[PDB]
RNA sequence: AGGGUGAAAAGAACCCCCAUCGGGGAGUGAAAAGAACAUGAAACCGUAAGCUCUCAAGCAGUGGGAGGGGGACCAGACC
RNA sequence: CGGUAGGGGAGCGUUCCGUGUUAGGGAGAAACGCGUGCGUGAGCCGCGUUGGACGAAGCGGAAGCGAGAAUGUCGGCUUG
């Protein structure tokens, strides 16, 4: 089926006191980063946020070594992002009869760890072969080891997509 | 002195991914900082 | 039953390997042998050639606008009142006949020049939208406008070559 | 028996705002802005269909000027356009143009039979 | 402007600035190391090389200069006792400091100033 | 100053446009001879 | 850097895979010089007899363009101005169109000797404003053209060049030098016609 | 002012991250519907992929459409 | 066969009632999302890797029956 099934473990923390901004500040820098550098950043990181932050990284980590089997060297911060949560409002009084809003803001993090090696046979075999030698290849097997073969990140990777579905070597 | 209209959404963006920027160098001089922690030749520094 | 085996071994089996899936079997046909370039053919196929037509073109008057006919080819016009599907109609206004070895210049019409055209349809129309609006007097219309349309094939451009023609003769 | 508004509202909305996707900004998000924004664009629609026969005309009569010019030193558009006419030919604008670009030897023809009548 | 100001603010008013580095030097002599904010350590210097060169010499009138700088007696003998000592080589230079990780509370840059 | 100027409709009158000279007035459309009678536009072959 | 890794390698070979197939069934452009009605391949394409033409890419490159040069000695200022904006545009060609360059580079040279009827040589002002108030500026005719003359000569172009993008992108097309002598050779410059009777000053 | 997890609490044993909260597996269940739990529009906040903006003046559209991309079966069309 | 104030003619839709404990519907209803579909338009007809139990058409009836403006109003969410 697709790839996310194979590389991806996903990570939601829920309602964590970080308003959504200052969060997304450090969010940011992490999105991309093997998740060794990622660690030591934001250990030594001056921001707040950053601790909750590790917290859940050091969390999908364990995840994916302890359910999914991946090695922890290869693990990279794909997909990261911050929504909105539950926001709590109180009224505390100004000056002169007049009232004012604060808001507490909360926040969804949502990490999603994604394992490089994973697919690499298919990968680096795919690489190893020029664009006519690889369209040569694909016309011995089935439809069924066509689909077992190219369901890798090969597809996108290249940006082969819409071109493979016009050489005819698909079904939708 | 007031805002007589309001912000478009797209300059906006634009004002906040800036102060989103010094997350960027923050993350440099952390990373830095980690990789000259991480040989203990550093008689400058000191953590416990 | 390979691609059962496979998902079923990526299923089991996670992270897989290229050895299930392809076997040590297939080599792949020789870039330059025949089993290779029926391959090739088949799925990066060669521009073929185009198909012949006549080398001639008319301009020809139909509901009072001009168009430049080249035989082979559909072309959109007005509404032919009691033109049905399949019907051979011949246009007799044409004012311009161009041929790469001629060109024939009506005054004002090429003389027994016919083209014989066949409607393939009868339409209607990318529907317009007309709005009429005025500010502040609290006024819009808003009114949708088909035009009917009728859909013809151009065949043959014939009886010209009797009439005088002309040519850049250097 | 009361009636609530229900989604009689939201089609409406819904099916104007079809019409202003790739509005930039608030013109493709507001409904109020949106509802405007529509009659306009509907609107600047219905006048330049009316433009274009127009500029057109506009267009091809400038092409066929240049190309006559070509010729003679003191040829135009005007002395063709009323050249055409002496001599009953009946093609108009957009085909001297269009022949004009795509088979300029054909527009020198043209040119020439004007000429041999005139003379 | 400032061109040529040289002195170490601290972000208090005099009185409270004095009072602050009799404290803290107490405190180091007392201790022998000790850790403080950045700019604190780096004012710091000053004072505890001038107790330190102070009691190099131990007269009556050092001492005395020195019984007022530093708040407990205790550790100005002790000082007068020492530094002859340990100290006697070394023209001048008498403090390392060696930073930190920055406060959790404030972010505030810290240190650590030690008597070398 | 004891002389007014020329604001709004006033000014338009003034300024607009004119042909005076008599021999652009009565000008006119050229007059081309009459066409043969043409053919019928579209004929059914059947 | 340019990674020489598989991964590159692999995605460029693929690009030009992409780019050969499309290339092979698009139709081929034919240039416009005698160019006939239609090439069977067209007649297989869209419509474009009875639509109005307008250029492709291939039309309107740079590299193509035809060279002008105006000697301006003795020439009068604004009647050479014209003919030049003409040129520069396109308006003279038949495939003009006004959304796009279709004009040609045009180089004057002698901008020193251009010529000026009656007094304006006296009268004629040229100002400029800096923005600040009291910050007017004004040359005549004669000072300028003794300071800087190609000046004098872009700005009355400049003129008559629609204003705008297109505009501005068309005004570097004008390439103007004082003496007689341009380094453009390479380009061959052809000379500009001149259907004006005005045009030519003698005294 | 604050209504609607499921038919039934069967309200999630056990392992992992783990100071708790929170989560990921396993297990329950027709479905996770997972307790802030039933359909879940808009504003608003983002994330990814396609095209594109740093000589530019503009109620932001519209007619013309360069170049680039996408899903087709009336492949000359549509987006 | 331009059109404001304004008058007349012809229609569409919403919820409910009659036909009706209707046709149809866990072989997926309402709703929600989509359309190279059809209307002069209000809208209709078709479609769904959403949704989970109702409910058309026709021929009629009734109204808490259609919203962008009320410094309207109540919630939600921005800007600063
Ligand atoms: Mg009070
Ligand atoms: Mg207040
Ligand atoms: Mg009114
Ligand atoms: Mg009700
Ligand atoms: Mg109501
Ligand atoms: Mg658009
Ligand atoms: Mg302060
Ligand atoms: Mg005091
Ligand atoms: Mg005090
Ligand atoms: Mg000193
Ligand atoms: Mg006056
Ligand atoms: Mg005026
Ligand atoms: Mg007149
Ligand atoms: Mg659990
Ligand atoms: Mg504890
Ligand atoms: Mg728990
Ligand atoms: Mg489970
Ligand atoms: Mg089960
Ligand atoms: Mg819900
Ligand atoms: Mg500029
Ligand atoms: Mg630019
Ligand atoms: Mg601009
Ligand atoms: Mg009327
Ligand atoms: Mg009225
Ligand atoms: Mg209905
Ligand atoms: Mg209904
Ligand atoms: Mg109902
Ligand atoms: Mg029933
Ligand atoms: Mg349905
Ligand atoms: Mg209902
Ligand atoms: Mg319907
Ligand atoms: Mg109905
Ligand atoms: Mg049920
Ligand atoms: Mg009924
Ligand atoms: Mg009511
Ligand atoms: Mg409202
Ligand atoms: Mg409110
Ligand atoms: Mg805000």
């Amino acid at each position: 089926p697709e790839p996310g099934k194979c590389d991806e473990i996903t990570t939601r923390g829920y309602s964590i006191s970080m308003s959504v901004d200052k969060a997304r500040r450090v969010i940011d820098q992490i999105r991309g980063r093997s998740y060794a550098e990622t660690l030591m950043i934001l250990e030594l990181m001056p921001y707040r946020a950053c601790y909750p932050i590790f917290k859940l990284i050091y969390s999908a980590a364990a995840n994916a070594s302890h359910n999914k089997q991946f090695n922890k060297a290869n693990l990279i911060i794909s997909k990261a992002e911050v929504n909105k949560g539950i926001t709590l409002k109180k009224v505390k009084p100004r000056a002169r009869g007049r009232s004012y809003m604060i808001k507490r803001p909360t926040c969804h993090i949502t990490i999603v760890l994604r394992d490089i090696t994973h697919f690499d046979s298919y990968d680096k075999f795919l690489e190893s072969l020029t664009p006519k030698k690889l369209i040569a290849l694909l016309g011995l097997m089935s439809t069924g080891r066509r689909r077992e073969l190219l369901c890798g990140r090969f597809r996108e990777n290249h940006k082969i997509k819409s071109f493979l579905y016009k050489i005819a070597l698909f079904k939708r | 002195a007031v805002p007589k209209k309001r912000t478009s959404i797209y300059k906006k963006r634009i004002r906040k991914n800036i102060w989103k920027k010094k997350g960027y160098w923050a993350a440099l001089k952390a990373f830095s900082l980690a990789k000259s922690l991480s040989t203990g030749n550093s008689k400058s520094f000191f953590v416990r | 039953l390979k691609a059962e085996f496979e998902e079923f071994q990526r299923p089991p089996n996670q992270k897989p390997q290229l050895s299930d899936v392809l076997p040590d079997d297939f080599q792949a046909p020789e870039p330059g042998t025949p089993e290779y370039n029926d391959i090739i053919n088949q799925f990066l196929p060669k521009k073929g050639p185009p198909p012949p037509r006549e080398e001639i073109f008319a301009v020809v008057v139909i509901g009072s606008r001009q168009y430049i006919v080249i035989p082979g080819r559909w072309i959109y016009t007005q509404r032919l009142k009691g033109a049905t599907v399949n019907d051979k109609i011949v246009l007799n206004k044409v004012l311009l006949v161009g041929t790469k070895a001629s060109t024939y210049i009506g005054t004002p019409i090429v003389t027994n020049a016919a083209v014989h055209a066949v409607v393939e349809e009868q339409l209607l129309d990318d529907k317009v939208i007309v709005f009429k609006y005025k500010k502040k007097k609290n006024y819009r219309r808003n009114i949708g406008h088909r035009q009917p349309i009728t859909r013809i094939k151009i065949t043959g451009i014939t009886g010209y070559e009797d009439y005088p023609a002309s040519t850049l003769e250097a | 028996t009361r009636v609530k508004r229900g989604y009689i509202a939201r089609r409406r909305r819904k099916k104007i705002r079809f019409f202003a996707s790739s509005f930039r900004g608030a013109h493709s998000r507001l409904t109020r802005t949106i509802a405007q924004q529509k009659i306009r664009a509907l609107v600047s629609a219905h006048r330049d269909r009316d433009r274009q026969k127009r500029d057109f005309r506009r267009l091809w009569i400038t092409r066929i000027n240049a190309a006559i010019r070509e010729r003679g030193v003191y040829y135009n558009y005007s002395k063709f356009i009323h050249d055409l006419y002496k001599r009953q030919l009946l093609l108009n604008r957009k085909i001297l143009a269009q022949i004009a670009i795509l088979n300029p030897n054909c527009i020198y023809m043209i040119y020439n039979e004007i000429i041999k009548k005139e003379d | 402007m400032k061109h040529g100001r040289k002195i170490h603010r601290l972000s208090r008013p005099a009185d409270q600035r004095r009072a602050l580095l009799r404290g803290l030097t107490t405190q180091l002599l007392k201790h022998g190391r000790i850790k403080t904010t950045r700019a604190k350590a780096s004012a710091m210097r000053k004072y505890v090389d001038k107790m330190i060169t102070l009691a190099k010499e131990g007269s009556l009138h050092k001492r005395r200069q020195a019984l007022g700088f530093i708040y407990e007696k205790q550790i100005v003998h002790a000082l007068f006792a020492e530094v002859p000592e340990r100290y006697g080589d070394r023209n001048g230079g008498y403090t390392r400091i060696i930073r930190t990780l920055p406060r959790r509370g404030d972010n505030a840059p810290m240190a650590y100033i030690e008597l070398v | 100053s004891s002389r007014p100027q020329k604001k709004g409709t006033a000014h338009h009158m003034k300024t607009r446009p004119k042909k005076t000279a008599r021999w652009d007035i009565k000008r006119g459309p050229a007059v081309y001879p009459p066409l043969p009678p043409l053919p019928a536009e579209w004929t059914i072959v059947s | 850097r340019k990674s020489t890794s598989a991964s590159t390698k692999c995605t460029e070979e693929w690009r030009q895979l992409k780019e050969a197939v499309k290339k092979e069934f698009a139709i081929p452009h034919v240039p416009l010089d005698q160019r006939w009605m239609f090439t069977l391949e067209e007649a297989t394409g869209p419509d474009i007899w009875n639509t109005t033409w307008y250029p492709k890419s291939a039309d309107h490159v740079p590299t193509d363009k035809k060279w002008y040069v105006v000697d301006a000695t003795d020439l009068i200022l604004g009647r050479m101005a014209s003919t030049i904006a003409i040129h520069i545009r396109g308006k003279n060609l038949a495939s003009y169109t006004p959304s796009v360059d279709m004009g040609a580079f045009v180089i004057v040279v002698n901008a020193d000797k251009v010529a000026v009827s009656g007094k304006k040589r006296t009268q004629k002002l040229y100002r400029r404003h800096s923005g600040r108030p009291g910050g007017l500026k004004e040359e005549t005719f004669d000072q300028l053209q003794k300071r800087i003359p190609e000046r004098i000569i872009e700005h009355a172009v400049r003129g008559m060049l629609p204003k705008g993008r297109l505009g501005r992108y068309l005004f570097n097309h004008l390439k103007v030098y004082k003496g007689a002598e341009h380094p453009h050779q390479a380009q061959q410059p052809i000379d500009l016609p001149l259907r004006d009777k005005r045009i030519r000053v003698e005294k």
